[PDB]
């Protein structure tokens, strides 16, 4: 139910 | 610890909604507010299988609400730190999230209330009301990093308050706050500077705070729909940003213009966001705005 | 003997204003600093220094007892006026 | 970036040894510090320094949150290095 | 104020004696001490004419023995702040303070037991107990400044300990105290650079360590009977200090002269003084004392 | 009954 594809694993590019 | 409450004062009635570590309850508080016998709250808390990453960001979102007393900020009400598992208590948002709410509205929604979508009145509204939010915010020096709409929650009478500080982050000391290793971000919501950099002020706020009424006048539609996340980080970064949706009023327009400003010393403050909608507002939001307190100094 | 009587402290100096004073010289005046009292927290005072050229306000618990913290600043800003 | 990590920070050397490191060099080391693991109250530090021949103990709130005090310290160190 | 007590816990019974400013009264204090359900205790009190700087003192006292938990320091029970009078909370010390029972012991006393004055032995014993009390006291980074027979109290199984912490001072940050401005003070038992540059120290603490011992071993005589203060001021500062007293142990005799040494640095450390006499004491000493400890690292 | 003697209101010598 709650939204984790709003997520991104990511760092400053 | 003036915040803790004894874990029989508290009774868990149903499940609200599932977190992404944790499990959201509906419940009762016996005398967590003076005055009041028993009180209808919202319970949070943490998966026996969550990180100690994940608990840690649980005990922050605790923590920063109690030096929080705002009309259009979700309240804290109350600590259960003594044996876990470890329960929040804060008020109950009668009406949930406000994207889950906006898609309500969709015409076709299968959980159409019995009304049609916002009205511009109504749209302006809600924008005064999560602006006002955050400037209190702003004021306190925190910065939010996750403002979306479904953040936003929506009381019994449909006022809109600002919701979530897991990724809140107190910026006293700087005016931003600046990630360098990785981490899970609200990328669709970012502004250029904070995928860029990874710096986030009460500016990338601002844009989050665009991409927020782009969902209210699109009833939550995916943003940047069809892109990937990484398409997303290369098109804001170089220049790019959302259309218009559908009707969009084009006053609401000219807010996300100002809120997607490349330059973040572009951007409008919360403050003057509400400056320019203090007029065409309900008559009750001078006696509860952060905008029109004492405390706005 | 007291706050008062210190170059280094400067009353009710803004925020603002401090971080343009610390900062007025870039990273050249990297260390520079003044204390000042809180425009938020009142009764409390705040360490508003240069940091490579970065203005950075630092929350303190200050203002009886507080001789030796005063004796510290006081050496700081003495290795400062040494610039 | 840690505590641990920096050459101000000297962990759980005793206030006895810490004063004696700071007065080596009489008045004329005036101004040298070091930051400890307190010996009486656990989990603060204490700031152990110098002035003019004297050896003065502050007791600290520190070891998250705690990065721009680090870089505080830092920037005094780094005054001092250079003398 | 996690020292707070209900005052309705508390229960005066009679009168134990008259403070300079105040009045200390025995008493019942009902859940004070876990696992007890009412206990007897002295209470502390101040006069409603008692002046400002002498309501400092007392709130003095009261604050720096919340840090305190030593068998040789009479301990602090709790305090009653809410609403005048205030109310110091303390373990009763059945025997009252050791001068008046020293004064006891002597042969003339219209109040005499029924014992003859005190044992080398014994005297030892009451030695190493107070030492060990500011010893204690030393390793917490305070100075007591006011150690004298008066402020030295007697348990009912006549255990002496240390008490009246109304002019101590935290010496953390600097190792030492310095008054600049006049004030009272225990001039008799005061060390030489004290009455002349005001500063306090362990040192000075030792100095009226020795005075203590004279006391015992003269039976509470009044020290430097005969001088007026001013005299004793002069006499003290250039050198001077008191006479053996009459069949004065030569032990004992010996510690005065080491308390006695114009340099404060020629003087023992209270951690000196137990060691010096830690075999020939009572065997519960190493159960209790501060010496004996784990915490005496 | 209190010691009130053995005070003296004073300020260092020197
Ligand atoms: N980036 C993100 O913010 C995560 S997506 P999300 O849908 O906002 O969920 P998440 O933050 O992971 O969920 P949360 O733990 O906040 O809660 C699950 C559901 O509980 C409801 N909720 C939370 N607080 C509430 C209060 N005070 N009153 C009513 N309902 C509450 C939300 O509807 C949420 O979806
Ligand atoms: N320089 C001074 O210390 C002041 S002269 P003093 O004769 O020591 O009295 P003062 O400090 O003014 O009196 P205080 O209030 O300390 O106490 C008055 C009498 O009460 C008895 N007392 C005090 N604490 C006690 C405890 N904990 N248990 C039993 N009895 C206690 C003493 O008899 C003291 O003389
Ligand atoms: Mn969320
Ligand atoms: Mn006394």
């Amino acid at each position: 139910l709650p939204a984790t594809g709003d997520f991104m694993n990511m760092s400053p590019v | 610890d003036e915040w803790e409450v004894s874990r029989e004062k508290i009774t868990l009635l149903r499940e609200l909604g599932q977190g992404s570590f944790g499990m959201v309850y509906e419940g009762n508080a016996r005398d967590i507010i003076k005055g009041e016998a028993e009180t209808r709250v919202a319970v949070k808390t943490v998966n026996e299988s969550a990180s100690l990453r994940e608990r840690i960001e649980f005990l922050n979102e605790a923590s920063v609400m109690k030096g929080f007393t705002c009309h259009h900020v979700v309240r804290l009400l109350g600590v259960v730190s003594k044996g876990q598992p470890t329960l929040v208590v804060m008020e109950l948002m009668a009406h949930g999230d406000l994207k889950s709410y906006l898609r309500s509205l969709r015409p076709e929604a299968e959980n159409n209330p019995g009304r049609p979508p916002p009205t511009l009145q109504e749209m302006i509204q809600m924008a005064a009301e999560i602006a006002d939010g955050m400037a209190y915010l702003n004021a306190k020096k925190f910065v939010h990093r996750d403002l979306a709409a479904r953040n936003c929650m929506v009381a019994h009478d449909f006022t809109v308050k600002i919701g979530d500080f897991g990724m809140t982050r107190d910026i006293y000391e700087t005016d931003y706050y600046r990630k360098g290793g990785k981490g899970l971000l609200p990328v669709r919501w970012m502004a250029p500077e904070s995928l860029k950099d990874g710096v986030f002020t009460t500016s990338s706020d601002m844009w989050s705070f665009g991409v927020v009424l782009w969902e209210i006048t699109s009833l939550a539609e995916q943003p940047y729909q069809g892109l990937s996340n990484e398409q997303v980080l290369k098109f804001v970064m170089d220049g790019g940003y959302l259309d218009q949706p559908d009707n969009c009023p084009e006053r609401v327009t000219d807010l996300m213009r100002m809120c997607w400003q490349f330059n973040p010393n572009m951007r409008p403050t919360f403050l003057e966001i509400v400056n320019l909608l203090k007029d065409d507002l309900h008559p009750s939001f001078p006696e509860v705005s952060f905008f029109h307190s004492e405390e706005n100094k | 003997l007291e706050l008062s009587d210190y170059p280094w402290f400067h009353g009710t100096l803004s925020r603002v204003k401090a971080a343009q004073l610390v900062l007025a010289g870039g990273p050249r005046s990297h260390g520079l600093f003044v204390i000042r009292q809180s425009e938020t927290r009142p009764g409390e005072c705040v360490l508003t220094f240069n940091f490579q050229g970065k203005a950075k306000h630092l929350r303190l618990s200050l203002n009886g007892q507080c001789h030796v913290q005063h004796l510290w600043f006081q050496s700081v800003f003495d290795m400062l006026r040494h610039f």
